[PDB]
């Protein structure tokens, strides 16, 4: 039908909301991950780390994983292989992303605070 | 309200309740903005959960739905899927149904809803009363008096359900 | 036709990427403008202004206006009012942002260097 | 070449030359990046102009194209727009044409191109030689011997142009 009118007003096609949201979450999370590895490797100004926001972005990480999986489940029944490949690829990169940042956080214990 | 809605003179009109959901989200997050918990001793600020509240709510207000209608007027209307402005779906019969749907939990409690089936149509969810079957087919008979189309029951055809048009 | 396949591989619909280039251009230029205004008003951090990148981003501004305009020209003949309104609104906001940044650059003239 | 391409046994295949523009953009940036001009005395850094060049160059490189083909097989083929993978345009004749196109400058010099007209088709731009009219209808008659459809001249019908299939 008229995808101009579909994308124009009042709605969105089913799915393809959560995928785009996961894309922008992926963008901002590469931004913060690159900043973290940069400041951990060379410039060494830990006072301006992301030592302050530590659990809310983890919550953002897991909800982004959930929305990527949920959009994949909601878009699988389209019968088209490209959409399924799109959803599986974004899910895979988000999951490996999550494991990488979890490993980086677990490596960065002795630098935050002590209880 | 038992007699007003069954006729539904000519067109019917319909809407959605996502505006309600975004409304109490906006009220809750506006409450969250001013004088939240002071957990600086937790070495963390929790202002970004309301930032996700911002994002989710603004997206939910982005879904505006003006008066979902059809060509259900008591004539030889084709039940073309009609919105103010754009139009998407058309069909010569055989797609619009009114179907009973059932849901179950782990315990086994049965909840009954109604759906006006079709190509991206709107449901017929009744107002928070689903524990017994009551009368079932009487509302289908009022719909039949309206513009008789269908009344579909659970599972396959079998019995206890009514059809009016068929494409064979 | 299948806009999934249209957006998937090997091409883009005619126009419709010039517009999104204008969108990301407007976004990053608003970010630069907001950073300049914020740094000018309160914190007074003339060391870290964009006094150093002056003419390249102005050239960026003018190619942004040109791309948005000729994209509007390339999308006008589709016969649909929504696309024309989208392109014209993007052109209007791009021109307004360019004029605002030109006024800001002309106002803050005694702060860069002297020739 | 005069007896190789005008035969064109069965299908034709086609491509774009934007890959060349992308590869030249990559070449000029590999020239620029190492030891560019040192204009710090100009109170400026000029590294973002090639950043824009690589934005447009990566976009141009992304325009991949596997062998644009049709059903120009010397049969009753219906000229379906064929692409390895997806398929877009299907049409029962009356849309594939071969038309002469003209361009003029301020002085008045005329530049002649040829376009295989159709729904998002590919042109028939000849290899950088248009100053005299030469032969005109000879290549059109060769295309007629191939899979006779049309040979459209400039302006309206008038004369001097040939049609084979008409939709009336
Ligand atoms: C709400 C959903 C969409 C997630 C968005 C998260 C945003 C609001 C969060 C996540 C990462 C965060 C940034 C991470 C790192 C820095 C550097 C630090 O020295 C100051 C805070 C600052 C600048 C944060 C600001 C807020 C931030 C951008
Ligand atoms: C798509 C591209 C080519 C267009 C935008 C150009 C980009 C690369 C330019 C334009 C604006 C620039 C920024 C403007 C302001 C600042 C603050 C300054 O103290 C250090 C450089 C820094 C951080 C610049 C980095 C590079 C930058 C982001």
């Amino acid at each position: 039908m008229r995808w101009r009118d579909r994308i124009a007003v009042l709605c969105f096609p089913p799915g393809l909301m959560l995928t785009v949201a996961a894309l922008i979450l992926f963008f901002i999370h590469m931004g913060v991950f690159a900043s973290d590895v940069h400041n951990f490797c060379v410039i060494h100004n830990y006072d301006h780390m992301s030592f302050r926001y530590t659990v809310v972005l983890i919550f953002s990480q897991v909800i982004s994983i959930g929305w990527a999986a949920m959009g994949s489940l909601y878009a699988e029944m389209t019968g088209d292989k490209f959409l399924r490949c799109f959803a599986l690829t974004i899910l895979i990169l988000n999951g490996a992303m999550f494991f990488n940042r979890l490993c980086l956080e677990f490596l960065a214990i002795n630098y935050r605070e002590e209880r | 309200m038992c007699w007003v809605m069954p006729p539904s003179v000519f067109v019917l009109e319909y809407y959605l309740d996502t505006l309600w959901k975004g409304t109490m989200l906006f009220i809750i997050c506006l409450v969250f903005i001013s004088c939240n918990v002071l957990r600086e001793v937790k070495y963390q600020e929790t202002w970004c959960f309301p930032a996700y509240g911002m994002v989710i709510g603004l997206w939910l207000m982005l879904s505006s739905i003006p008066q979902r209608r059809l060509v259900l007027n008591h004539t030889r209307g084709m039940y073309h899927f009609s919105i103010q402005g754009r139009t998407v779906c058309q069909g010569p019969m055989h797609l619009v149904y009114v179907r009973l749907a059932l849901s179950s939990d782990a315990y086994g409690g049965r909840f009954f809803q109604l759906v006006l089936c079709g190509h991206k149509l709107e449901p017929l969810v009744l107002v928070q009363l689903s524990e017994r079957y009551e009368q079932m087919e009487f509302l289908g008979r009022h719909l039949a008096r309206k513009l008789n189309i269908n009344y579909f029951d659970y599972l396959a055809s079998s019995y206890r359900h009514v059809v009016r048009h068929w494409p064979l």
